[PDB]
């Protein structure tokens, strides 16, 4: 229509005072292609609220405006359309012709400063492009090549950084598309919540990025052993942003199935479209031997004694003594417990590593503990006053 | 005429970089400065002038009152080039900065150009204006390129300070016409009716 047309130039007349990017042939071929409110492309500040509405098909007009965009505002502002807009588009070819042509400080460094490359706002095609040609091989050819303009990529972030996070979730989607292809849960379940971190403060807070990255959480939180188990979903608003069907109703069941332990929940857990992957077939065992060992440490707890012995875990754990220290073991020598298991005399020694989230049951109690301990050191100090 | 503090605030805002001087506006308000820095500097013996940032990168101050034009021309580089004007926060840095002048005697003076008008309430500026008033501070406002796509927001903050030419309360509309930057407020009632050019 003529939105395109009333409001650009009224805002190009402040932005310049003879427009050289105002065509009358031009401003009529937006009209022809895209007749609804939402254009695929546009100029001055309307192409920040005004995105595409199916497809940008119709870009190859917003390339030959960069010739007549100069004299308006200078080159940062279509950095961060066009190639990254290209990306929505799912549309590989055609952007791979204008990231050989540009690179990195050739065409686009004579003049100009550095915004620190695309990742919000205006910015230059410095270290974007880099990041860019990084993803275009990730999403299509395979890995290989991918990782090898990847480090050159995070060596330069962890050199030279600025302070906002928007840089950072630019470098966190790249890897999180690393991962996701790979076999390994671990590494793909931290990478997921420093991409979430800092998606929702800026840089496309829209939900429609959110719907493909909480189906990656949920992969994520179930199969990774590293991070708790349902712990970390209770921080982030991952649930409550989706829904509770369609194959998301089993992250409710993992919190159901570890504190009770009914081996009939574990089987509906997870379904054949999904557990046929093996990596569960190895953490079946690997996601409730850590909420049932530490659910009996917090219960024999009572003062000095945190020791358990076989009789409590096998019954906790539905396995024989064998079955006992080498599942525990494997916990222990990650870190998250200090202590041991005795195979003698049936005891089983631990120590306090972890920190036990989750609180207010605790901050009660401990607050007359510290009453405790405050009122042993005044009655001592007082004594050693008088004498 | 007489002895006078001259304190300039610039908008950073990302509006400023708009066309309505060539090339960038950002970088035309670099000759402003130079314009009344030689205006001020040739008119009385001892005169200093200083520089307030309140647009995006927060209430700070690129240069204080100095008789040196090599740091102030310099910082107008490197400063934030784009961010959000507020012009409530930004009077009340000069306020403070009247206090840090050379003379005593000398008359105090805000010279603000506003590029783009603010998002903030104008209630705000009924009380500021109320407090410049009672310490007899001369407000200078001069407002381009913002009376197109809006009306002036500063005219309440002009009516509570309204006071005769002779003490304070100056307000200064530019035309959009085809004319130089520094002849802009070389015309306006600004450097006239001084001692010496």
């Amino acid at each position: 229509m003529f939105n395109n047309h009333e409001i650009d130039t009224i805002l190009s007349t402040l932005r310049m005072e003879a427009d050289p990017s105002l065509h009358p042939l031009f401003e009529q071929f937006e009209k022809f292609y895209e007749e609804k409110l939402w254009f695929q492309l546009s100029e001055s500040l309307t192409k920040f609220f005004d995105d595409a509405k199916s497809t940008p098909l119709r870009l190859r007009l917003y390339d030959n405006f960069v010739s007549k965009f100069y004299d308006k505002i200078n080159q940062l502002s279509v950095v961060k359309y066009l190639l990254a807009s290209l990306k929505d588009s799912k549309d590989f070819d055609e952007s791979l012709k204008y990231l050989d042509d540009l690179k990195a400080q050739f065409q686009e460094l004579d003049s100009k400063k550095q915004r620190n490359n695309g990742s919000k706002d205006h910015g230059d095609g410095i270290l974007l492009i880099d990041s860019e040609i990084a993803r275009t091989y990730l999403l299509k050819n395979d890995l290989v090549k991918a990782r090898d303009l990847l480090d050159d990529l995070e060596k330069t972030l962890d050199k030279k950084d600025s302070i906002p996070l928007r840089i950072t979730n630019s470098f966190y989607s790249t890897n999180s598309q690393y991962f996701k292809f790979k076999n390994d849960f671990n590494s793909f379940y931290y990478t997921s919540l420093l991409y979430l971190s800092t998606l929702e403060p800026s840089t496309s807070i829209t939900l429609a990025e959110r719907q493909q990255l909480a189906y990656d959480l949920s992969i994520s939180a179930l199969l990774g052993d590293k991070i708790y188990n349902f712990g970390e979903l209770l921080h982030h608003p991952i649930m409550e942003t989706i829904v509770n069907d369609s194959n998301y109703d089993w992250l409710f069941q993992l919190l159901n199935a570890l504190t009770v332990g009914d081996f009939d929940k574990f089987d509906s857990l997870i379904k054949v479209q999904i557990s046929k992957i093996p990596i569960l077939a190895q953490h079946e065992s690997f996601l409730r031997q850590k909420i049932c060992l530490m659910t009996l440490i917090e219960t024999v707890f009572v003062k000095n004694i945190r020791m358990l012995s076989f009789e409590d875990i096998s019954k906790a754990t539905h396995l024989p003594k064998d079955n006992v220290e080498h599942l525990v073991m494997r916990a222990i020598s990650l870190g998250l417990l200090k202590g041991s298991i005795d195979q003698v005399n049936e005891l089983v020694t631990i120590s306090w590593v972890q920190p036990r989230i989750i609180s207010g049951d605790q901050i009660t109690k401990m607050k007359d503990r510290l009453v405790e301990w405050n009122d042993q050191v005044e009655k001592l100090g007082k004594k050693m006053e008088a004498r | 005429m007489v002895l006078e503090a001259t304190v300039l605030v610039i908008d950073n805002s990302e509006y400023s970089r708009n066309g309505d001087f060539p090339r960038t506006r950002f970088e035309a308000q670099i000759d402003s400065v130079e314009f009344i820095f030689q205006a001020k500097r040739n008119s009385n013996p001892e005169n200093t002038v200083g520089l307030i940032s309140g647009a995006g990168a927060n209430p700070r101050v690129l240069s204080t009152f100095t008789a040196e034009f090599g740091k102030i021309l310099a910082g107008l580089h490197d400063t934030q080039i784009e961010g959000k004007l507020h012009m409530a926060t930004a009077l009340q840095i000069a306020q403070l900065t009247l206090k840090h002048r050379q003379n005593k005697v000398q008359h105090q003076r805000i010279v603000a150009f506003v590029c783009s008008p603010i998002s903030d309430s104008r209630d705000e500026l009924i009380r500021l204006a109320k407090t410049l008033k009672k310490n007899n501070v001369a407000v200078d406002i001069i407002n381009f390129g913002e009376i197109e796509q809006n009306t002036e927001l500063l005219d309440e903050f002009i009516a509570a300070v309204n006071n005769p030419q002779e003490e304070t309360s100056h307000l200064l509309t530019v035309t959009p016409g085809p004319r130089l930057l520094y002849e802009n407020i070389a015309s306006s009632p600004i450097i006239l009716e001084e001692g010496s050019s």
